[PDB]
């Protein structure tokens, strides 16, 4: 039977201080026991000074990120270039992946 | 589907088919509603030149739409059907969903609202129907009257009456209605309503239906005897 | 009078659009002519190219329709087209379904059927088109059967359609009283194909070249047009008499 | 594209008349005449072959139609219009009676849903009525013989005999004169026949001619044997021959 | 939900239904009325899976209101059963079907008779002196067998339940927190409040 | 009367007005010409400058469909490129279900049938264009012209547009003198100077001129548009001829 | 487009009225009368047919007259083909309610149901009306014995006697004059055949020219019988009354 | 005349009145110019307002990074064509990974204007654009028109008295086509352009509106103060 | 007849503009945008002296920061309210935030145009949209059934509306009060009024930051009204 899923790797990591922010992940991508690149970024900056990762299953995080991206040019166009707030986009993104809740993006996501 | 636009605007900014669903309003025999301290009634001319009528079986002119409220209308007799239906259905579904019997309001407002639908959708005409809509809120004991008309616009009323000779009926009530002091009782809210109809009708014979809609619903048809009481007892009195 | 303008009656009981469909019928100014022989059909319809810019061999009002049946078309030629598409269409599915070649009759029922509905439902004209069916069919033998724009039909004897079509069906009625028979009591289609360019040139008074004329077969199992130098040899055998 | 035409083309004058109707029974007082009658022991309906030219093919022009077995139906007016009536008649008889209940439908059953695909073409969005009427001749066990006129408006009417079409007025008068409750199926050929004849004008044989009966059953027409309950049409096209047979007896 | 029981006595129509409404090992609920009034005088249990069963007398509750107040007029037990039944004998046959089993207990104004309608999720419909859903009838269908007489009264009916709800306590598994009886008669429909 | 309101309606005459009506708006169009060569054919139009502000070379009017067809109408040219995008629609679904490229006869009728079916109803208006179109397949070449009615033929060499006749009378000379045949080189050419020739009767503004082909031989069969040395090559042959 | 030709069947007059139902009744005051009469034991329909010719299968025959369930039957005035299609859609919406309910139809219900189909004509679809105007006569065991009309706007009124047709006038006045509520079914026969003898445009009333139906309690004890009369039945109550 | 009443009817001429009825709501809207280099592309817009209270309408809508318009007519018509390019524009990024072509958004602007004008219940666009975008082939300006007409030129104008600024542009041509790298002359030669439109009134603040997109300046607005700069 | 998607040979479209004789017919509205709110005030217009006043209502609520009056064929407003309503919510919902107002316009004015052979008409009532945002402050915008909204400092529309918007020209300056904002609607409603003003006739409220939009009670209004007689009575 086919299996819509699958298993990237990696890993990604968050913290906040006072003043800013980080989002740090690894660059490896695998499959199995195999490497498939050794630099394959997974953590971007998505403008208005977020920056997103969605790890698990490359294919759906690549998916979601790149929808987030296009909800943000959106948010613009619509909303006389206002800037989306952390906040916003993280109830955008909420919408996002339970949009799909019956067929869920495989991915752990953080903004 | 059929798909015309048959409520259009014309130049001087007039829609025709509203207007003339008006007209067929106007035509309509006579309604009025008068809400007292204490309770709401509405009164309907029937027009006479009908004898043979079966009135056991004939559609009554006052028609219950959930157990608290009533509804009462002048024009084309067909369509009226068709909204109380609606307003019935949506009263069900109201409690369904709410747990709550409707509010007049809110069920003047439901009914206005298809009334305006048909005003700007393609391959159907307006409704030729004005309708008085009665009754109390649940656990209310302000009484309430409303009035709806084709286009959709809805308002309350202290009194009011549509159809036919409704201006000359009007003109009474309008003289006659103290803002200041409801008729106090059903006795006098029947009768101030029974005069108005009295001004346009005829005899108040086979001529007159009255429905007295009280609190926690309290509905009742009067039927010719005590109609005709009132008829009798006005007369006489105004015999001076 | 919208009554003229879309197919429902007038207060006599007629539909205009469905009479001025045929008189788009001679909007070409072409005649074609049909006849039978013993083992064939021939179709012969006039060939008149005006503009010298033309390719003179895309120029035909003769379709094949089935490796059966063919069809002439007396009318304007997008409509003629729309016609032969549409029933190319029907003769291949007719033989999909039901396992057998199409009859030249039961097309021309169809195509009849397909016009008697412009002629009922409004948002369809009529086509402007006379549909002439040829075949040499499996039960009935050589068959010409005709369409036209009211969804009428019938099969013919002989028939003739265009202009000047009342000259060439009373030349062919003449033929018949004279010959007492239901076709062309002859052996080959070349010589059935000559009597029909010979009555046409009768009956029209006119002499025609190899690229004045235009001309089908139907024999047993195909339906064929013919060549330019096809017909030249077949006038040439008609002046050497 | 698409039929954007879902409004009535037929509708109410100031009169109360509806146009297309009164225009499709004016197209069907143009049309041929043609007529029936109803014997005791059968039906007969009838109407000639007016060819279009002697190059035509007449046999090949069927203007009597079998619906059922036991049913057979003429007209007076559109031709086409009469053909696709048949066309949907006969796929009617089996979609809505004969695949439901194993049997073909009585005639007025029949003759109920003809009138009714009639009166939907009077009404329904973007078409105009058909221009036939149409006499419907057949046979049923429970209701014996029978014969039903079909007018553009979807009415329908039982007739002893009755003719449609140009010179009906006559017809029905000659016919009048001529039946009885008491004829015989040869006796009502023979009047039809008769009362054909006033209407045509060139010649008058069994090539310019149309005529079947709704008789006995025919054993010798249902295709196979051994079945001894099922009996075989009683719809029967008189052949050319026939025809000329009883004009010589005229 | 799980036990609904009726019983027609000669002038009434009475319906017992347990209390307990129970999700894993909790009994959320020791309170609770697994009936609807769908007319003046006409009361509907229910008894299955849980959602549908209250999804399902609201449902029929709102129709039977609507008919009343559209005709003036109120159905009978038996036309409300058949009504019942064709929208369960519908639903057997949906994507997802109404897993839920009714007893219809109405007073016949026009006949003044009490009538008991016993009708399961396939929409299997049976007019019974006494009736019950589940497992409960497994004790008190042969009780009732036994101690039901056609011409007891009102107090003779309750008595009667009395038995099965005793029987059903001593032997049934689990604790349904006893029932809620309401009786339909000519004068329509009442809750006996101690039970 | 009022037959000349509604399209699809026959006049007692037995025509369609609001076709011939769009006729009048193709006519009103700049001149679009198609010539048959040996093994090819060769496609060009007149575009009016409007104004130096127009970006010479940028605003192209001759269209390929598929990889071997060229159309160049005359007309309303939005309808035009409405009825090429469906013409590529046809093309590719016929390649997708045959594989082979779409035959031009084949790919006439596909363009014939959909200008036809839009004189059928009144819901749709028929095409304000005449298409000149064609190109190489299996059997050689082939150059069309349709109608706002649908109707189309196979030519020699065609022309539409306001300098039809123009043009017609100097393709007539070229069919007349050159019975044996005309090469691709030599019809880019005359396709040119005909242009240049047919600007006359448009010539309050001057134009550019856009030529296109495909020939077996000059250009694998493939449809190219004519730039570079060999369209200044053909303008100076027309420049010649005029003087 | 289409708009064009568009009559516009469901828009209002500058009076505000409808003018394709005004129209259909126009229509419908053309066609052969129909009475209904409704007395304490039973109900009469009485119908007259548009000018039969004496060739007319006159037994075999329908067409002012129809039977809808066994307890409810109407009497048509208008299209015969337009009245068909509401009459089935009526037999169909019966077998429905007792499919739905196990009981039959009460008789307003029914006539409702097609009054609101009707209705629906006339303010939506851009089709024309149907030109049919019924009496309904039928009982059900809430008001007994009932009459209705309706008409093309989807009208409906009840009556004690009641005509539709041609010459309501004259007829509404007859019935009007003679008619008394304690009458009996056989009383009401006679009125019924009375009045269309004096209002009839025909020479004399004659029984080939008749459709004629009761709806008594005349069976087996509180149970319901339609008769639909046949030809010689209406004969024999055209001499017992004296008309013949 | 008796060939207005819908877009699906060719007068006897063979001319389409709906289309040019359209056309003439461009003519009543306030003028807009558009003129390019070879590095940068430039909108000037002329603002519109109600009275002394209002503000002043918007006539220039960004549709990507690289390419946006100018808007003459029906205002919400080119919002409705603006958020279709602005579509396009990101299906071809989503899909192709690609910058739209200037062209292609032509095309796709023409196509669909086209449909409303051969279809029955419709209406053709009453709004005119012109499109400047930076692409793979540099610097671009376009016209469109609600009739399907689309035209690429080195600089244009429309709306009222738009002929002005035409005839400027079309001296101007060889002075403002070398304009390289250096955006506030394109724009200064924009601002000239468009006053020569200008009857009775002259530029202010809150009334101007610029926009410019090219070689490494992606398309961006400028409004009321940050326009004073030019007036 | 002629198709509802007809343009004009002035290149305007017949429906529209037919719309905008409909909403001159309508009762007055009147909107002021100050620094410290955006009041909104209306003709009420009864009828006939026996309807309930208070029964009309033609200022609305659509979210906390957003208020709407109208003028026109006002049952055509009721779904026009339903999708704002509906637009800033479901934008909150998917947000987190407060809608922006213009957004919020922006939305209620797509519906505009979306009539043909979809609606059968435009709608013929103009809305004065009124509210307050971060980033924009507060706002007054006029949407039309052209489906084109302006922002104004104030304006007015109904039957009043050319006389009270020559009115607030003069009126009008960047550093009004609210207090100052709303003598002046009154003051210009009871001009351009037929009837007498008066806190049952006449209807206002506001739209500010702290407390969002709020219809003013009938005592708010007369005390108002009152307020504005004595500072006319003296000069």
């Amino acid at each position: 039977q086919f299996n819509p899923y699958g298993d990237n790797g990696g890993t990604i990591l968050g913290i906040a201080g006072e003043d800013f922010a980080v989002l740090a992940g690894d660059t490896r991508n695998i499959t199995d026991y195999s490497i498939n690149s050794r630099y394959e970024p997974k953590v971007f900056d998505c403008g208005d000074n977020i920056v997103m990762s969605a790890n698990g299953f490359a294919a759906d995080g690549d998916a979601l990120v790149k929808r987030f991206k296009n909800s943000v040019k959106w948010y613009h166009f619509d909303h006389n270039d206002k800037k989306l707030s952390i906040n916003s986009a993280a109830r955008n993104i909420q919408h996002l992946l339970y949009g799909k809740r019956f067929f869920p993006y495989y991915v752990h996501t953080i903004i | 589907g059929y798909d015309r636009a048959l409520s259009i605007f014309s130049p001087d900014g007039h829609i025709f088919q509203v207007e003339y669903a008006l007209e067929a309003v106007k035509r309509g025999t006579c309604a009025v509603g008068v809400k007292g301290k204490n309770c709401v009634v509405l009164g309907c001319e029937r027009r006479s030149t009908l004898k043979l009528q079966d009135t056991r079986i004939t559609p009554s002119k006052v028609s219950k739409i959930d157990s608290h409220v009533v509804l009462s209308f002048s024009g084309l007799n067909a369509d009226s059907r068709i909204l109380i239906e609606k307003a019935r259905v949506e009263a069900q579904s109201h409690r369904l969903t709410l747990e709550d019997p409707v509010t007049v309001e809110y069920l003047t407002r439901y009914v206005a609202g298809v009334q305006q639908r048909y005003t700007q959708s393609g391959g159907v005409r307006p409704f030729g129907v004005s309708t008085l809509i009665a009754g109390f809120d649940p656990r209310d004991d302000e009484p309430k009257l409303y009035q709806t008309e084709p286009s959709g616009i809805y308002s309350s009323w202290s009194a009011q009456t549509i159809g036919r000779n409704s201006k000359t009926v009007r003109e009474f009530l309008e003289k006659n209605y103290d803002r200041k002091e409801p008729p106090a009782t059903v006795e006098e809210c029947v009768k101030l309503t029974v005069r108005s109809l009295l001004e346009v009708v005829q005899t108040g014979a086979k001529n007159i239906e009255i429905t007295v809609v009280k609190p926690d619903s309290d509905i009742v048809a009067l039927s010719s005897e005590e109609i005709n009481q009132y008829v009798t007892q006005i007369e006489q009195e105004k015999q001076e | 009078g919208y009554d003229r303008h879309i197919t429902i009656f007038s207060p006599e009981g007629r539909l205009y659009q469905v009479e001025y469909a045929f008189k788009a019928t001679n909007q070409t100014n072409i005649n074609s002519l049909a006849v039978r022989g013993k083992d064939c059909t021939v179709v012969i319809s006039q060939k008149k190219v005006p503009d010298k810019l033309l390719d003179p061999t895309t120029v035909s009002y003769i379709f094949c329709i089935s490796r059966t049946i063919g069809m002439v078309v007396n009318g304007p030629i997008p409509d003629a087209r729309n016609a032969a598409l549409r029933a190319k269409a029907e003769a291949a599915e007719f033989r999909y379904k039901y396992g057998y070649d199409m009859p030249c009759d039961v097309l021309a029922k169809r195509m009849a059927n397909l016009s008697q509905i412009y002629t009922q439902r409004a948002y369809m004209r009529p086509l402007g088109v006379i549909l002439t069916f040829v075949s040499v069919d499996e039960e009935l033998g050589p068959s010409i059967y005709k369409t036209d724009p009211a969804g009428y039909y019938v099969g013919y004897k002989a028939t003739a359609t265009g202009p000047k079509q009342q000259e060439i069906t009373t030349n062919l009625e003449n033929h018949f009283k004279k010959s007492k028979i239901d076709h062309i009591n002859e052996e080959s289609w070349e010589k059935v194909v000559e009597f029909a360019i010979t009555h046409m040139i009768d009956a029209l008074g006119t002499e025609f070249s190899k690229n004045d004329l235009e001309v089908g077969v139907a024999t047993k199992d195909k339906f064929f047009t013919l060549s330019a130098e096809n017909i030249e040899e077949r006038l040439v055998a008609i002046a050497e008499q | 594209m698409t039929d954007r035409y879902s409004f009535s083309l037929t509708t109410f004058s100031p009169s109360g008349k509806l146009g297309q109707i009164d225009y499709a029974l004016t197209a069907v007082k143009q049309g041929v005449t043609s007529l029936g009658i109803k014997a005791t022991n059968g039906v007969v309906i009838a109407t000639e072959k007016k060819s279009s030219s002697p190059l035509a093919m007449s046999e090949t022009l069927s203007k009597v139609s079998l619906l059922t077995p036991d049913i057979g139906a003429v007209y007076s007016g559109m031709g086409p219009d009469y053909r696709v009536l048949v066309d949907k008649s006969r796929k009617v008889a089996h979609t809505s009676y004969k695949r439901i209940y194993g049997e073909y439908p009585p005639t007025k059953l029949l003759v109920s849903e003809v009138a009714k695909i009639m009166q939907e073409a009077t009404q329904s969005g973007g078409v105009r009525p058909f221009g036939v009427s149409l006499l419907i001749a057949g046979h049923d066990e429970f209701n014996g013989f029978s014969l039903y006129q079909v007018d553009p408006s979807g009415s329908y009417f039982p007739w002893k005999a009755t003719a449609i079409g140009k010179g009906s007025v006559a017809a029905k008068t000659f016919l009048e004169k001529r039946w009885n409750d008491e004829l015989e199926l040869e006796d009502a050929i023979h009047i039809a026949l008769l009362t054909l004849k006033e209407s045509v004008e060139g010649e008058f044989n069994g090539d310019t001619i149309e005529l079947a009966i709704i008789g006995d059953e025919n054993p010798d027409l249902l295709g196979y044997t051994g079945i001894p309950t099922d009996k075989g049409p009683r719809f029967r096209k008189l052949t050319s021959q026939e025809i000329n047979d009883r004009l010589e007896a005229l | 939900m799980d036990i609904i029981l009726g019983i027609r006595v000669q002038d009434s129509v009475i319906l017992a239904s347990s209390k307990a409404v129970t999700r894993g090992i909790s009994v959320l609920k020791d309170s609770d009325d697994k009936t609807r009034q769908l007319s003046p005088h006409t009361l509907m249990s229910f008894a299955g899976e849980a959602g549908d069963t209250v999804q399902f007398a609201e449902y029929i509750q709102a129709n039977i209101q609507l008919y009343s107040i559209r005709e003036d007029y109120e159905l009978s037990p038996q036309a409300v059963s058949s009504f019942v039944r064709q929208e369960l004998a519908k639903s057997i046959r949906s994507r997802r079907p109404y897993q839920v089993n009714v007893l219809i207990g109405g007073y016949d104004k026009k006949k003044n008779k009490p009538e008991l309608y016993q009708i399961d999720y396939l929409g299997t419909k049976v007019e019974l002196p006494y009736g019950a859903h589940g497992y409960s009838g497994f004790y008190t269908f042969s009780l009732l067998d036994h101690h039901y007489r056609p011409d007891m009264t009102t107090e003779e009916g309750l008595d009667l339940l009395k038995l099965c709800v005793q029987e059903l306590e001593k032997r049934m598994p689990m604790d349904f927190k006893g029932v809620i009886v309401k009786i339909v008669d000519k004068d329509g429909i009442r809750q006996v409040d101690d039970f | 009367t009022g037959y000349d309101l509604s399209n699809s309606v026959f006049s007692p005459d037995g025509r369609n007005f609001q076709v011939e009506y769009a006729v009048k708006a193709v006519e009103n169009g700049t001149t679009s010409i198609g010539i048959k060569c040996n093994d090819g054919v060769v496609f060009a139009v007149e575009k009016l400058i409007t104004s130096k502000l127009l970006v010479p070379q940028k605003n192209v009017k001759i269209q390929v469909v598929d990889r071997h067809i060229g159309c160049v109408y005359s007309g309303l040219i939005p309808d035009g490129r409405h009825l090429v995008n469906r013409g590529r629609e046809e093309a590719a679904s016929f390649k997708k279900l045959y594989k082979t490229p779409i035959p031009i006869p084949a790919f006439a009728d596909r363009l014939g049938q959909y200008v036809q079916a839009h004189t059928l109803y009144n819901s749709v208006r028929p095409f304000g264009v005449s298409t000149i179109f064609g190109g190489v397949d299996k059997n050689g070449a082939h150059l069309y012209m349709l109608e706002p009615s649908g109707s189309y033929w196979g030519y020699k060499g065609a022309a539409t547009g306001k300098g039809r006749q123009s043009a017609k009378a100097e393709l007539e000379k070229l069919v007349d003198h050159h019975p044996e045949g005309l090469s691709a080189r030599e019809a880019v050419k005359q396709a040119a100077k005909i242009i240049y020739l047919a600007h006359e009767d448009n010539k309050e503004k001057d134009f550019e001129l856009e030529i296109s082909w495909c020939s077996l031989s000059e250009t694998n069969g493939l449809h190219k548009f004519v730039k570079g040395d060999l369209l200044q090559e053909a303008i100076d042959f027309a420049q010649k001829e005029i003087n | 487009g289409s708009r064009r030709y568009d009559s516009r069947t469901t828009i209002f007059s500058p009076e505000g009225r409808l003018y394709q139902v005004e129209y259909a009744l126009e229509s419908i005051s053309h066609a052969g009368t129909a009475i209904g009469i409704m007395a304490s034991d039973g109900i009469v329909l009485a119908a007259e047919r548009k000018v039969t010719s004496t060739l007319l299968e006159q037994d075999t025959s329908t067409e002012k007259l129809y039977k809808l369930n066994d307890k409810i039957a109407v009497a048509v005035a208008g299209l015969t083909a337009d009245a068909e299609i509401l009459i089935n859609t009526a037999r169909i919406h019966a077998q429905n309610y007792l499919k739905t309910y196990n009981e039959d139809i009460p008789v307003e219900i029914l006539v409702r149901r097609l009054s609101d189909i009707k209705q629906g004509y006339t303010q939506h679809g851009g089709l024309r009306p149907f030109g049919v105007s019924f009496i309904y006569a039928g009982y059900d065991d809430r008001y007994g014995y009932q009459l209705y009309t309706s008409n093309p706007s989807g009208n409906y009124t009840g009556w004690k006697a009641i005509s539709v047709g041609a010459n309501t006038s004259a007829a509404q006045t007859l019935l009007q004059m003679d008619y008394k509520d304690d009458m009996k079914v056989d009383d009401a026969i006679e009125l019924a055949l009375k009045t269309l003898s004096k209002t009839t445009d025909s020479s004399a009333l004659t029984y080939d020219r008749l459709e004629f139906a009761t709806i008594r309690k005349g069976a087996n004890d509180g149970e319901v019988y339609q008769k639909i009369f046949k030809p010689q039945e209406i004969k024999d109550i055209l001499v017992k009354t004296g008309i013949t | 005349n008796n060939y207005d009443g819908d877009t699906v009817t060719f007068s006897p001429t063979g001319r389409l009145f709906q289309v040019e009825y359209a056309l003439e709501a461009i003519k009543q809207g306030s003028v807009t110019v558009g003129l390019r280099s070879n590095t940068h592309a430039v909108l000037v817009a002329l603002k519109r307002n109600a009275d002394e209270l209002s503000s002043y309408q918007k006539k220039i809508i960004k549709c990507d990074e690289h390419m946006g318009l100018s808007l003459a007519g029906l205002a919400p018509d080119a919002r409705v064509l603006s958020n279709y390019l602005r579509q396009q524009c990101n299906y071809s990024s989503l899909v192709f990974n690609r910058k739209l072509a200037v062209e292609r958004a032509g095309h796709l602007l023409c196509d669909k204007a086209q449909k409303n004008t051969q279809s029955y219940g419709g209406r053709p666009y009453g709004v005119g654009l012109l499109i400047i975008g930076y692409d793979k082939s540099g610097a671009h300006l376009l016209e469109f028109q609600p009739s399907g007409n689309v035209t690429e030129l080195y600089g244009t104008a429309i709306g009222a008295r738009s002929q002005g600024a035409k005839t400027y542009l079309e001296r101007t041509l060889d002075t403002f086509i070398k304009i390289d790298g250096n955006p506030d002359e394109l724009i200064k030669a924009g601002v000239e352009a468009i006053s020569q439109s200008l009857r009775d009134e002259s530029l202010t603040v809150d009334n101007l509106s610029i926009a410019i997109v090219g070689k490494d300046t992606p398309f961006t607005i400028y409004d009321g103060e940050a326009v004073a700069k030019y007036i | 007849d002629r198709g509802v998607s007809t343009f004009s040979p002035e290149g305007r479209l017949f429906q529209v503009e037919y719309s905008l004789e409909a909403i001159k017919l309508g009762s007055t509205a009147i909107g002021i945008a100050t620094k410290e709110g955006v009041v909104l005030g209306v003709e009420k217009r009864a009828t006939s002296p026996l309807l309930e006043s208070d029964s009309i209502e033609k200022i609305v609520e659509i979210d906390r920061h957003i208020g709407c009056a109208m003028s026109g064929l006002t049952a055509d407003a009721r779904s026009m309210i339903e999708h704002a309503r509906t637009a800033a919510v479901t934008h909150n919902l998917y947000y987190d935030e407060d809608i922006n107002v213009e957004s919020l316009t922006q939305s209620v004015c797509d519906l505009a145009l979306r009539f043909g052979e979809l609606m059968s008409r435009p709608f013929g009532v103009a809305l004065l949209i009124a509210g307050h945002d971060a980033d924009d402050g507060y706002q007054l915008f006029h949407a039309e059934p052209s489906g084109t909204f302006y922002r104004y400092n104030a304006k007015a529309i109904g039957s009043g509306s050319e006389g009270a918007q020559a009115e607030l020209l003069n009126e009008w300056h960047s550093s009004l009060t609210l207090k100052e904002a709303e003598l002046l609607v009154l003051k210009i409603l009871k001009q351009v009024m037929e009837e007498k003003l008066d806190e049952n006739n006449a209807q206002l409220s506001c739209i500010t930051k702290q407390d969002g939009f709020k219809i003013y009670d009938n005592e708010k209004t007369a005390e108002l009204i009152k307020e504005l007689k004595e500072k006319e009575a003296a000069e």
